[PDB]
């Protein structure tokens, strides 16, 4: 087998990191690679393997994020744990334990625990604070499955889980075979200022969805990215709205939560999300970045909310790529990119109970159950988009497409790809800087 | 190191290619001497040499591959393997 | 060297293969010994016979406590029951009868006779004539004495007689007389919640459980005796002879005279502890009664010879092979277990701040043989785990199958009875217990009369060695697992399970709860909360070092705290003893609140629903609070964030 | 290095040295923060401030939590107060006070005035006229106001009018005008016994302790407005002025109108925690209020900013002097303390199960300055000892002199009031609480009115950064004391001294009890048994190696848990709340035994003595259950050998 190599430990709390890792810079610098035959630091004659291994020629720096669980991998705390413990397992696979389905932030945690109980007990539920949290604690295992926009499935798939059921928006008698195509991203703007071109954008505000998404941060930070060719992006907005991003930024400033609670990627955040960043758009923004359904979904008292009861859509208007304004019920002739549906992950020793249980959760509780307030709707929430997106239909059975790569496709993966190198999610950098 | 009361944190590892291109995995192999001849599913009753208890490529890897072949009890798991070479 | 699991298991295999019970059984049941009334002389040899032998067999302490209890003996003037006539002229005697109920109420009724099938509260409820003003007669079986006496007096009978009859109970002689007590609730009826010492003075104070009407038992005869003058049908449904009949004659109506006095006596418990290696301040309890009416063979004979030959395996164990348990044990011989289990409840009452989570287990060796074929267990669900182990490990005594034959066996475990001595331990002191029989389909016929013997008992099970052997080498099993390792072998995500029921059964009346402007919502969320925190304390024994004890010490409290957190804080009690909201009784437990919510539907205005708005804050925030207490401290809690 | 204690003293003086805590003071008393009702805007933006200070100190973990209570405000109709003529035919106002009282009832009342000094019972029996169909005066003092409304109550008057005279508190004006509750118990009145949160529905439930009769405060300029028309004459007796009266004319009689609306507002607890590095699961906890109806200067001003300026110095400590302090510690500022301290009753109600026996120590910061003369102390007594060493540590403000004069002063310290929060931790939850003011002899003339204020406290205290200098020294040696080293510094002989103060009490009485056919030598035999409990702990501390930390570790558990053993395990909590025997509330204390065991000696027919009997049991057996609980194991328990 493999193993990870031999590490340099230290406390916690107490730390230091970073005096450690500037010492050993400058010990890597001077003693590893023979550029100084007075003393060697990998070898010594008094014995080896002293202090250090002798088949070491350099030091590598552990993120901060990755801890001694996702250090080690899964299947090798796994197999050392039942080697303590002394148990080898039979698994004779037959029925399935209750899958640990995982939320975030009081509001998923309540619908998951209204599905948990009106469930029979096969799904029970775990909650993290954001995102990226919860798909650690996928990792080391203490959640299962859930539920993510295709910008986390790059980084799930490449931390080493693989998706499973998709979901799908349009419905059809097919639907839960039919592998759909991918749903459209797009900006809208106001009508009250039609001034607005994609060749200037500079300067003027903005709101996005989420830092991290597809149709609110790959989808256009891509194409910005072409064309302002910088990392940073605070510079070229004035200023805008982008939860989970620097809380030193602008673009965590305009956003709307308090207190403490401002660019925090929850649904405690008042302009997180599709409908939030739509009233970033509403309140106090220039041009909004979400999905082509938004609009009509917030268009004349879908929402009982009354910000979003007063509004029209032939008002709000969406901008193209050449500069040319379209109106807002053809989205074809001007989409900024596509974005591929979400996607349910999981590990990939659970892939068939994750499989067998929501094929039989979708047919009890999905969208054939109408009278939908005072009993359960699986998929109908209000209009926070919580556990799932609100329109979907079905969720599709992907057979020979399970990975990250396949499920993305060509287009999306290289536009990330051109995308990588200003990525700041520190769960990125430790999934790549496990690979060799 | 990573129990409690312990709390230990890893932080900084170590590569064993070359600058070319770092290595941060190593692989466990099992050495023995030429003309030997024996397979290693029937192993037992032989001399072996570990590198300690609780190291990586010493000790995890081979009682994992030799682990369910044991007969009960396994707990504890030295005195299991105490029986299964013959010292 | 040291010992191991298996190690533990095939030494119990062979010492426990050596000993014989057969001749202790049949020393319990000397002329020495025969009758042993609550507090007699017989009742005293026996104890100083067995504190003799806790001395002899070199426990590390033997040590005797008393008491002084008020229990419900004979007198003088024989109690008794007849048909009397409507015109009075002339008077015919039924029998008089050996057998008396225990506290029932010093009077003499004459009215007329309804049969009134079980007495359960479904029973009465299908019943054809009015209730009021008349004595009932029962047949024994499905409930104890006191919910009989408690619902025909709730429907404002003036009298019971209760027999046994021979559908339920084949017995060839239609004569032997039998005994119950009838104190609805356990413990010495005249201290309620405080215990019966020279301490507290005696104060005058009576309990609630108490009956207001004459009880008294008849044999089978004196049933038939009744039925000639009675008629009517019995229904079908019941499974019932062919001479029972259903009301008395329009000119005939009977009398029962019962008469009984308090006497005062002194109740003697004797214990005896090894002690712990480890830590000795916690321990696990096994108990056995020691005293019954008649003979009592397989009431308490039983239960105190795998008591003796127990604590000499143990003990013998302890000192020779070099077993070394991380926990003390405490062994119990109690007495007066027979009038509603006493010594257990003056004994829990008594040294209830001492035991405060220091104990954590008790055991119950009694009644444990009574038949051949079926494994009846009975627990607090942190033993099902264990329970299920020692069902796989422990040979059945007639064929040569493991007891783990069915794989649902915890659906089929069903609720601690009153009479039994785990229910004081398991709703009043918060402390889990298990009980368990080797029990078969129908009753045991002579259980509390004046036949049970070792000669009926042989006669019925002819291989008794075998049986008792796999009986005591079950409860050896318990004690090993629980005191050889550093991790306590209790298991919570059972408590979990049995929490998803009860929502689900919550759950279909939702519409009921949506349109009195309540919302369901806090209490899902309150089950789920606790699924977080037994998941999250499964991971914290994932990420510790077991042979580090520091560490193991601060979570096993946390589990030994998880059955004490059931407890409700807001009832008295004084008021209502048994305060655990799964298995309790009164109004405040969990089925009562899903009994009353029934009511509502029932729309005939007998419902409360302030009641109902307290009983739904009260269960809601208690499951919610111990759900924040298993999970981390204060500050690690989140709501609303 | 390490650090011991006396650095930690000479470095809590050095940078305790510095800072200033005045300009804190004038901070609480801008113009953004000077009217503060309880769940008002205000409110909000000092909650929002010192969250903001909490997280800038960098604390370990900062977290909010708000609840939703029920309290009494002010309406658009003014309630006032006239004097009415026999005749009725012309109408004479008094005045429309400012004040009102929380929690009166909403009526209207027509009747006769008669002063009532106190209103205390002594102060009612000794009373000339008749007290039914009648509206009472008293004047502010010697006890909380809702004593006053219930006593009245109990006599059977219809009305209460409260003031402040110039012989108690002599202030320049008499105009201004004053604040009150009139709730006897703390908590949320409509929440008794469980918690306010959105979790439990708000079920319709009221408390005991609710008036129903209206109540009303009047200023100085009013009393004598009413004195005009009054007649009589006060007795010497009585402390008072030379304008005061008894009773009212015969022709005129007043009438006051009150109306007082219920709102339900919005409270806004907020916490912040430093953790601890040997066990994070104990701690002691400091409190102060934050919000009150005047400005609020010396009643909620002092404490925040004691509070504030605490945090400050202990978290600076810890994090660059490198402090290690064994346990954590929680900083608490709590809303809604005027209407009868409903932060810390909602707080403890609601995390009761949470922090059972981890938390250990309850410090109030409340009210700490008001006069420059005086230290007064009032604690629960295993704090005793740790005063008495910070009491020789501690310089006085004015003078050099240390603040140990006294030998005597575990004599002089008196009972918690109910106005204190210290009272629901010590009566209600089982936590040693303390409290402590630099008193002057006389009272603080305006405390809960609209004049209270910076410019009026540094005119009445001239230097006042000493004082709360020295006042915020000495609640750093509490802090530092229980929580720098492995030995908890509770000290529990103190308990056995009251004791013995009680045992004297009732030998008084040996007579009466032995001629009732009860016996009093049990209790005598109770109280010795506590002697050998807390001799044996004291030789068990002997024995221990102090540098080893399991051992430490089952001995400090028993020294926790004798304070819980107090509470009565017979009284219902939601019932009667404050079961704690020494200090609490109802009738199942022991001074309510001492009490009602007087009016057996009085001879009038108005005691009980079957109560009398289950006190005297259930103390009896409350005593000696603690006793027992705190020496040893079980077995080790030894009775009538
Ligand atoms: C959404 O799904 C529907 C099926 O329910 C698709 O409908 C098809 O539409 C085309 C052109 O309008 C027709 O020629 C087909 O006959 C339809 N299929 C049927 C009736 O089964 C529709 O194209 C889908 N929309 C998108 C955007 O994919
Ligand atoms: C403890 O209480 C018991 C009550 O059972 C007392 O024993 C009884 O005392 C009365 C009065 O002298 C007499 O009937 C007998 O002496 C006892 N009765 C029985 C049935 O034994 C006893 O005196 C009390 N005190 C002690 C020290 O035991
Ligand atoms: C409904 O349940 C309530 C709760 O027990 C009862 O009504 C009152 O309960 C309080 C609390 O014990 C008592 O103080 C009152 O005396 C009860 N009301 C009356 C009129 O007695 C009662 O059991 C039920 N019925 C009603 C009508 O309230
Ligand atoms: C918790 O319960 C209270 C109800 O007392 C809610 O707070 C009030 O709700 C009522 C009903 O709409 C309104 O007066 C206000 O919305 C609230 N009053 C205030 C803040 O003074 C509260 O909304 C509930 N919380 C939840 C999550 O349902
Ligand atoms: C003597 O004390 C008792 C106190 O318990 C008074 O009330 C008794 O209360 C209990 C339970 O609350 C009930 O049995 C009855 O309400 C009362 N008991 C009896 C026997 O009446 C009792 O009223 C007091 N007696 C006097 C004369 O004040
Ligand atoms: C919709 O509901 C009906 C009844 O519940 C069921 O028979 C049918 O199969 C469902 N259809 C789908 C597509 O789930
Ligand atoms: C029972 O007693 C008599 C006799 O049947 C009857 O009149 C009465 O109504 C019945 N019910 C009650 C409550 O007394
Ligand atoms: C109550 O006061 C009235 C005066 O109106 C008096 O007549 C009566 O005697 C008083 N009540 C009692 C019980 O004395
Ligand atoms: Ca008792
Ligand atoms: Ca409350
Ligand atoms: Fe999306």
């Amino acid at each position: 087998a493999q193993v990870p190599s031999h590490t340099v430990v230290a406390r916690s709390m107490g730390g230091k990191e970073d005096l450690i890792w500037e010492l050993l810079n400058q010990a890597q610098e001077h003693f590893g690679k023979d550029k100084s035959k007075e003393f060697q630091l990998f070898s010594s004659p008094h014995g080896k393997d002293l202090l250090f291994k002798d088949s070491a020629h350099g030091f590598l720096k552990v993120p901060p994020r990755m801890d001694a669980k996702m250090y080690l991998g899964y299947e090798y705390v796994t197999a050392i744990r039942n080697l303590r413990e002394g148990t080898c397992p039979e698994a004779p696979t037959d029925e399935c334990k209750p899958v640990k389905w995982c939320a975030l932030s009081h509001h998923e945690r309540l619908k998951c625990d209204e599905w948990s109980v009106n469930s029979v007990g096969k799904i029970e539920c775990v909650s993290a604070e954001t995102t990226e949290d919860c798909i650690a604690k996928i990792m080391n295992g203490e959640a299962d499955a859930m539920s993510l926009d295709g910008g986390f499935v790059y980084i799930a798939g490449k931390c080493g889980l693989v998706p499973v059921l998709a979901e799908n928006y349009n419905k059809s008698d097919n639907c839960e075979d039919t592998p759909e195509a991918g749903y459209f991203a797009v900006a809208v703007v106001k009508k009250s200022a039609s001034d607005l071109t994609w060749d200037n954008l500079k300067g003027k505000k903005s709101c996005h969805t989420a830092v991290g998404r597809t149709a609110g941060w790959n989808i256009p930070m891509g194409l910005l990215y072409n064309k302002i060719n910088h990392c940073r992006f605070d510079e070229f907005f004035s200023e805008g709205c982008a939860p989970g991003s620097k809380k030193d930024s602008s673009l965590c400033k305009l956003c709307m939560g308090s207190g403490l609670n401002l660019c925090e990627p929850n649904n405690k955040e008042g302009y997180y999300g599709y409908t939030g960043a739509f009233r970033c758009l509403v309140e106090k923004g220039d041009v909004a970045f979400v999905k082509h359904q938004t609009v009509p979904q917030n268009t004349g008292g879908k929402n009982p909310d009354p910000w979003a009861k007063n509004l029209n859509e032939k008002d709000y208007e969406l901008l193209c790529l050449d500069g040319t304004r379209k109106p807002v019920e053809e989205y074809a002739n001007c989409h900024l990119a596509r974005a591929p549906n979400h996607a349910v992950v999981t590990r990939k020793d659970k892939e068939a109970c994750v499989h067998k249980i929501l094929r039989q959760q979708q047919h009890l509780f999905g969208s054939n159950v109408t009278d939908c307030s005072g009993n359960f709707c699986l998929f109908r929430s209000e209009t926070k988009d919580l556990l799932f997106r609100d329109d979907t239909v079905c969720l599709a059975k992907l057979h020979d497409r399970n990975t990250y790569e396949k499920y993305l496709g060509e287009e999306y993966v290289k536009a990330v790809g051109n995308l990588r190198k200003c990525s700041t999610s520190s769960l990125l950098e430790a999934c790549t800087f496990r690979r060799p | 190191a990573y129990l409690a009361p312990n709390n230990l944190k890893p932080v900084v590892a170590e590569f064993y290619g070359s600058k070319e291109d770092p290595q941060t995995f190593y692989y466990a192999v099992a050495v023995v001497k030429k003309d030997s001849g024996f397979q290693m599913n029937q192993l037992r009753g032989k001399k072996s040499c570990h590198t300690g208890l609780g190291r990586s490529a010493g000790w995890n890897i081979p009682i994992g591959l030799l682990y369910c072949d044991l007969p009960e009890p396994r707990k504890p798991l030295e005195k299991a393997v105490a029986n299964f070479f013959s010292g | 060297f040291r010992l191991y699991w298996d190690d533990l298991k095939r030494k119990l295999s062979e010492k426990l293969d050596s000993t014989d019970f057969t001749s202790t059984i049949k020393l319990l049941n000397e002329n020495s010994y025969v009758p042993r009334e609550a507090g007699s002389q017989k009742d005293e040899n026996l104890a100083l016979y067995v504190e003799n032998q806790f001395r002899e067999f070199k426990l590390s302490k033997v040590w005797r406590d008393q008491h002084f209890v008020k229990i419900q003996v004979k007198d003088s003037a024989q109690n008794s029951v007849i048909i009397v006539d409507k015109n009075g002229r002339l008077v015919y005697l039924v029998e008089n009868p050996g057998g008396y109920v225990a506290y029932s109420k010093a009077a003499t009724v004459t009215g007329k006779l309804v049969h009134a099938n079980f007495g359960t509260k479904k029973d009465f409820e299908d019943l054809y004539t009015p209730v009021n003003g008349s004595i009932v007669i029962v047949r024994a079986g499905k409930i104890t004495f006191a919910e009989k006496v408690a619902n025909a007096e709730s429907l404002n009978a003036i009298g019971v007689l209760i027999y046994m009859d021979q559908t339920k109970f084949p017995i060839v002689n239609a004569e032997l007389s039998f005994f119950g007590h009838a104190h609805l609730g356990t413990g010495d009826p005249y201290t309620p919640g405080f215990p019966s010492f020279n301490h507290t003075q005696f104060p005058p104070s009576r309990s609630s459980g108490l009956p207001n009407i004459p009880v008294q038992t008849i044999s089978r005869a004196a049933a038939e005796k009744l039925f000639g003058n009675m008629e009517g049908d019995c229904p079908s449904d019941w499974k019932t002879d062919s001479t029972c009949r259903m009301v008395t004659s329009e000119s005939k109506n009977v009398k029962l005279t019962v008469s009984n006095v308090l006497k005062e006596i002194k109740i003697l418990n004797i214990f005896g502890v090894i002690k712990g290696f480890v830590e000795p301040d916690h321990y696990v309890v096994v108990g056995a009664q020691r005293d019954a009416w008649g003979p009592g063979a397989a009431k308490s004979g039983v239960g105190t010879a795998l008591l003796l030959k127990l604590a000499q395996m143990f003990s013998d164990m302890v000192l020779k092979d070099g077993f070394q348990p991380s926990r003390s044990i405490i062994f119990a011989s109690w007495s007066a277990g027979d009038f509603g289990s006493v010594g257990a409840t003056e004994w829990l009452e008594g040294y209830l701040s001492s035991l405060h989570l220091k104990a954590f287990t008790y055991i119950n060796l009694d009644k444990a043989v009574l038949g051949t074929s079926n494994f009846k267990v009975s627990a607090s669900p942190l033993l099902y785990t264990l329970i299920e182990k020692t069902m796989q490990n422990v040979k059945h005594p007639v064929t040569g199958q493991f007891l783990y034959q069915d794989s649902n066996w915890a659906s089929k475990v069903e609720k601690l009875t009153l009479d039994n001595a785990a229910f004081p331990f398991l709703a009043y002191s918060g402390i889990p217990a298990v009980s368990f029989c080797f029990c078969e389909d129908t009753d045991y016929p002579y259980l509390g009369t004046t036949m049970d013997t070792y000669k009926e008992l042989i006669e019925r099970i002819p291989e008794l060695n075998k049986v008792a052997r796999a009986a005591a080498e079950v409860a050896g099993q318990f004690v090993i697992k629980l005191t050889h390792d550093v991790e306590l072998n209790l298991d919570y995500e059972r408590y979990n399970s049995q929490l998803l029921s009860f929502v689900r059964d919550l759950n279909q009346y939702r519409a009921d709860i949506k349109e009195m402007g309540l919302s369901l919502q806090w209490l899902y969320s309150a089950r789920g909360d606790f699924f977080r925190a037994t998941s999250r304390l499964t991971t914290d024994f994932g990420n510790a070092e077991k042979t580090d004890r520091f560490v193991m010490k601060k979570l096993n409290d946390r589990v030994m705290r998880v059955e004490y957190h059931f407890l409700s804080p807001y009832v008295s009690p004084k008021e209502s003893p048994f305060r655990h909201v799964f298995w309790g009784s009164g109004s405040h437990t969990l089925p009562a609140l899903l009994e009353n919510l029934k009511l509502r539907k029932q729309n005939n205005g007998a419902f409360n629903e302030t009641l109902f708005r307290n009983q739904l804050a009260l269960a809601t925030w208690t499951i919610q609070g111990a759900a924040n207490a298993l999970s981390g401290d204060v500050w690690d809690i989140d709501n609303e964030f």
